């Protein structure tokens, strides 16, 4: 008889869409489906709506959708896990499996005017609500802004229905204040353990008219450097011009969060130029401490202040560069988007991520794989390199070991990493699997993707394979899902995939087929990969100048601001000294560091692959369950295991 | 104010979602200007120094400025209404010149002070209008008034509890100026008088089939149903396994249905529906039911 | 086992109805110290 | 300037003529501007269902490709944009017929290439695809491939790439040097004794564009 299937995410969220995937395998004929989610613990009933027909013209598929809402109910356990099972009615066989539940609701982002204010000054600050989909939504909001110690002193509550999804308010700060560093939180009303916040400063300040940039020309150091650590030193005008002036320099170590400073590396050299240029010696360094074992001095980190003062004496602006580490390598290699599963007797694809010790990506650094010379690459521009290995049927772990090959630079700079990779396990050892293969590139809406699956398996049971099954994952949910039918004789078939905006910045695509093999079992095989996009807006939001010519408007001058856009978009503004920047340029929010947010949210825990179909469903974030009874592992925690590291 | 600004933009679609834009820099300048950097505050009644700066950024031109401090009723120095505080000073070309003042406040408050520069044979002239907190002498204090426990079922007697906050008397106060009074409230979070619950180790083994007669499939539905209900008051299905209450409820349904097959006519129970019916087991199905 | 936990006792009998008496005394600030608001901050502010 | 009912204009110019039966075939489709100059980003399509679209990239091509069927009839191949707003009479088409890859005696034992098709620069590594394709009976006589490199009318590199049984898809990174530019062929060929003890040989190629930029 034929087998029927229900597709969901790992973990569901209040107050949001949430995909469901309806499959019949091997079916005949129509088979009509009623949907209904119940409580869990116990029976009060949630949602009864939604039903589909699994359709042989449609494959037996059939994707329907429902939102779980939050009310007094919903939201009384704050702080432990609680669950809710969804049942699916197939004709007359129902199945239904328990789901983990998030009582996550969407996103908050606090933008302020200035990233440090004065006594007696007005804060302005604007709130965009968007859900999990980053679309605006209605919803009200409970925001708090807390002193140094922790204390709340104002409080709102105000929803955004009707107004696109921004809150604009003000504060004024008294004059009676205690400076130092002042915290927003804030929280939407339906979720109130999910808790967003951001910084800002309070300070008796004058805004400088010159910035000060102290630039290593390496961002790390090298212990074996005779010649030591050289920083440039470059400053201007707030307006572009060069600075002219006396600077006062000075280094120290920091270990931990604990700063030791070394009295005697002070220098003094004058600023001309608009630059200024000062290096610490390694004898310098070696007899500030007073270990003279260099060894020891691998893993702590650097720091520089710098104190500038102009030729005119009128004015001083103190620079810091800090957290310049002292390593052994110039480069620091990952196996973070390596998968740690192989598929045995089929050939592995190897993502290694190498970054610069600070943690940047590194580019064009040409690495290899520690057994045989032959097999070498060079990192891509996002930091990340390929390479790949012919497997042998071994069911033993195969250790990995990469190591770059960049020239000049001697042994003990190459930097290296060691993991050993684990095996694929089949139903009964049945030795059948399905090998994904993927293109490695910085992949932009506007492009299409070649998707290519490849069949493995006695052909004895090649001809009872007519389709596979694959899904999208983006964003912790089911972006779209479908079947690609294949016919006798063709083990490779290529898909290709057109990228949209919708799969930024990150998509996980697993696919499975299934049959019944062996001595009469049903067999499910499984494999995923997980693919980058580059961070970009949904859109397309760009401010310039409307003038063409008349270079360095004068003060008060009317000037043309441009603004192109989607149409239909909602624009905020916001236009700031850069003062105030050079004295604090933390807490700036960027798209970057929203997709940063988005990505820390994922409930995919691996680059694909797994130990089996149900660890690929499960390290990806989805459930799994079918009439049969093979069924994806149990999960009860909303985070991801953490690494041995 | 003479100075890059740095733009930051933000945009919010219903369809396309919100957008960060790249921040855009507009850069206001001017060929010859002054810069007078005040002190965030200074003390009443104090000689001080103020700097103004006063920028010439031609190419091959030096310049000859007149620069003058104007009257200020709120601040003491040698300009006077019949007498003006004026200086003739020469810029290089690429360079800053730097003129300094002595002045004196007079009076408390966000004061006025306002300078001006005009050069020769060029009608290029600025002028600087600046506001700076007259502060008088003195400094902060966060002084603590009282601090005590609350509990009117001990203090007070019978669930009623006041008490009073003196002003504090703070002799040193600075005359006419502002004072805070900060009140907190925090309740006190008590805790446990819980004991351990059963680790659900090796409870694993209750859930049991129901089988046989109509006391027999009471004693095989006996252990799994209550398993179930100690299982979610403790909520440690979690160590158990979710997917096992979805059997339990298979099995407690399916003991359900059997019970009611050895059901007599008159809502009783017996072992069978030809034994005479049990007055214990009828109650007991009551107590399970 | 189950109705020692189920109803678990608890050592929270929170119910305090604090009450201030301003020397504006246009109104008194009251607030109420239950379970839920056990560890919450309750901070006020005068200008004299 | 030219006169012209089609904002563009299709060419199989660099598109392989010849597919593998019962193996998927890559179509390399050169659209350009009426003029010649390569048109940028318009969505072109597979006479077969509408949904298998894809848009051309920097160079003026465009990658498609279909799983054909182990039929060793002719296929028939057209290609026709899906431009938005623009008129179905204003879409440019174009139409070819392939021909089936012959194998020694028709005895259905193939060899298939794969390769990525981007804007390819000197300094990245290129995975070289090798698919066999045979009855699994002869499956353990091909241990390796034989693959050669033709560039500006010379061998610029050949080499062997082992294979293990079992395993029909077998990858080999390539390093892409300033040598490769302008573009070379990649020829790859097996060989074993089959039927009643008769030597077969297949062989299969690929040609692959190179950026332009010095040496
Ligand atoms: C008076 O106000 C100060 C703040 O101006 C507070 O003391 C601060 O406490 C934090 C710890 O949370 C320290 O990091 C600061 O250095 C302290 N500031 C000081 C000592 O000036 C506190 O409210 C009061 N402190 C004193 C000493 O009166
Ligand atoms: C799930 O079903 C919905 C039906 O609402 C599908 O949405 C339609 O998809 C077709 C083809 O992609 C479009 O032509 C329609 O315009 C879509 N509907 C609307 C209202 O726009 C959706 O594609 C299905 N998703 C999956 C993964 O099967
Ligand atoms: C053909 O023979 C030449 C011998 O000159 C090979 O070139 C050598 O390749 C090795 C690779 O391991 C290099 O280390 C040597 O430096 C090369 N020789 C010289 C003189 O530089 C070449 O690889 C062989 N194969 C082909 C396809 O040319």
């Amino acid at each position: 008889s034929p087998m029927y299937s229900i597709i969901t995410p790992n973990i569901l969220r209040l107050e949001s869409e949430e995909t469901m995937v309806l499959e019949a395998h091997d079916a005949q004929g129509d088979v009509p489906v009623t949907v209904t989610v119940h409580d869990f613990p116990g029976k009060k009933l949630v949602l009864s709506s939604e039903k589909t027909v699994l359709t042989p013209a449609t494959n037996h598929m059939g994707n329907v959708t429902f939102t779980i809402p939050a009310n007094r109910e919903f939201k009384s356990e704050k702080g432990r896990n609680k669950f809710v099972t969804v049942q699916a009615t197939f004709g007359t066989q129902v199945v239904e499996k328990v789901v983990l539940v998030s009582l996550q609701s969407g996103y908050l982002f606090i933008q302020t005017d200035k990233t440090i204010y004065t006594p007696g000054s007005t804060v302005l600050y604007r709130i965009f609500t968007v859900n999990h989909k980053l679309l605006p939504v209605g919803r009200t909001v409970m925001v708090n802004i807390e002193n140094p110690e922790g204390i709340p002193v104002k409080q709102d509550s105000l929803s955004s229905q009707n107004q696109l999804g921004v809150l604009p308010l003000s504060w004024d700060i008294p004059e009676l204040v205690n400076m130092g560093q002042w915290k927003i939180r804030a929280y939407y009303e339906n979720s109130p353990q999910q808790v967003f916040s951001t910084e800002f400063e309070v300070k008796e300040y004058v805004l400088p008219s010159f910035e000060v940039i102290v630039e290593p020309t390496e961002k790390f150091y090298y212990i074996y450097n005779e010649k030591g650590l050289e920083v440039t030193i470059t400053a201007r005008f707030l307006y572009g011009k060069k600075v002219e002036g006396t600077a006062f320099v000075i280094f120290g170590i920091q270990d931990g969060e604990q700063r030791i400073s070394l009295p005697e590396s002070l220098k003094r050299i004058p600023i001309e130029d608009g630059s200024g240029e000062v290096v610490l010696s390694r004898k310098v360094l070696l007899d500030g401490v007073q270990n003279p074992r260099a060894e020891d001095l691998v893993g702590k980190s650097l720091y520089v202040s710098a104190t500038v003062i102009l030729h005119s004496g009128s004015d001083m602006v103190q620079a810091e560069r800090s957290g310049i580490p002292i390593v052994t390598s110039p480069y620091q290699i990952h196996f973070t988007k390596t998968p740690k599963y192989f598929k045995p007797g089929m050939p592995f694809d190897l993502m290694v991520f190498v970054t610069n010790p600070d943690g940047s990506p590194a580019y064009r650094v040409p690495v290899a794989v520690q057994g045989e010379d032959t097999v070498q690459s060079l990192t891509q521009g996002d930091g990340v390199a390929k390479l790949s290995i012919n497997t042998h049927p071994s069911q033993k772990p195969l250790s990995i070991t990469v190591r770059t090959k960049k020239q000049e630079l001697s042994e003990a700079e190459q930097a290296t990493r060691t993991m050993q990779a684990l095996p694929y396990s089949t139903v009964g050892n049945s030795n059948n699997y399905l090998h994904l293969s993927v293109l490695r590139t910085e992949l932009r809406p506007g492009e299409t993707l070649n998707v290519n699956f490849l069949l493995r398996m006695d052909r004895a049971h090649e001809a009872k394979i007519r389709y596979y099954t694959y899904l999208i994952m983006n964003k912790g949910r089911l972006l779209k899902a479908g079947r690609q039918v294949r016919e006798p004789g063709q083990d490779l078939v290529v898909l290709p995939l057109s990228i949209t905006t919708d799969f930024i910045p990150s998509f996980r695509l697993v696919a499975y087929y299934t049959l019944i093999g062996a001595s009469g079992q049903r067999e499910v095989v499984a494999d995923s990969v997980w693919v980058d996009v580059k961070d970009s807006c949904v859109g397309s939001l760009v401010v310039k100048s409307g003038q063409s010519e008349d270079r360095q408007p004068v003060p008060g001058q009317q000037m043309t601001l441009k603004i192109e856009g989607d149409h239909g978009a909602r624009v905020v503004l916001v236009a700031v000294d850069k003062g105030v920047f050079v004295l604090n340029k933390k807490n700036k929010l960027t798209q970057s560091k929203i997709w940063d947010v988005v990505e820390k949210a994922d409930i995919g825990c691996t680059p694909g692959s797994g130990k089996d179909y149900a660890g690929v469903f499960s390290d990806a974030g989805l459930t799994f369950t079918s009439s049969s009874g093979q069924q994806t592992a149990q999960r009860a925690e909303l985070q991801c295991p953490q690494p041995a590291a | 104010s003479i100075t890059t600004w740095e733009i930051l933009a933000v945009s919010m679609s219903d369809k396309k979602g919100i957008c960060v834009a790249d921040p855009f820099e507009v850069t206001v300048m001017q060929d010859f200007f002054i810069d007078l950097r005040l002190p965030y505050s200074v003390v009443r009644n104090e000689q001080v120094e103020i700097r103004a700066v006063l920028y010439n950024y031609r190419q091959n031109q030096e310049l000859k400025v007149r620069v003058e401090l104007l009257h200020n009723p709120a601040f003491c120095s040698l300009a006077t209404t019949k007498r003006r505080h004026q200086q003739t000073v020469t810029i290089p070309p690429k360079s800053s010149l730097s003129v300094p003042y002595v002045i004196v406040p007079l009076k408390t408050g966000l004061q006025e002070v306002e300078v001006k520069a005009a050069v020769y044979h060029h009608f290029i002239s600025d002028g600087v209008r600046k506001s700076l907190k007259v502060v008088p002498e003195g400094i902060r204090m966060n002084k603590t008034v009282a601090v005590r426990t609350l509990d009117p079922e001990r203090l007070g007697r019978e669930g009623v509890q006041k008490e009073d906050i003196p002003p504090a008397d703070l002799s040193d106060q600075v005359p006419d100026t502002e004072s805070e009074t900060r009140i907190l409230l925090q309740g006190t979070p008590v805790a446990q008088m819980t004991e351990d619950a059963v680790d659900a180790e090796r409870l694993k083994h209750l859930i049991v089939t129901p089988s046989g007669c109509g006391e027999q499939n009471m004693i095989g539905m006996t252990p799994t149903v209550i398993a179930v209900h100690y299982l979610d008051e403790t909520e440690q299905w979690e160590k158990f396994g979710l997917e096992k209450r979805q059997g339990a409820l298979e099995l407690i349904k399916k003991g359900y249905t059997q019970q009611l097959a050895f059901r007599q006519p008159s809502s009783a129970f017996a072992a069978f529906v030809k034994r005479a019916p049990s007055t214990w087991l009828t109650a007991y199905v009551v107590k399970v039911f | 086992l189950a109705q020692y936990q189920k109803d678990a006792p608890d050592h929270q009998e929170l119910n305090l109805d604090v009450s201030l008496q301003l020397p504006s005394r246009s109104s008194k600030i009251t607030h109420r110290i239950h379970w839920e608001s056990a560890s919450l901050l309750r901070s006020e502010e005068t200008k004299e």
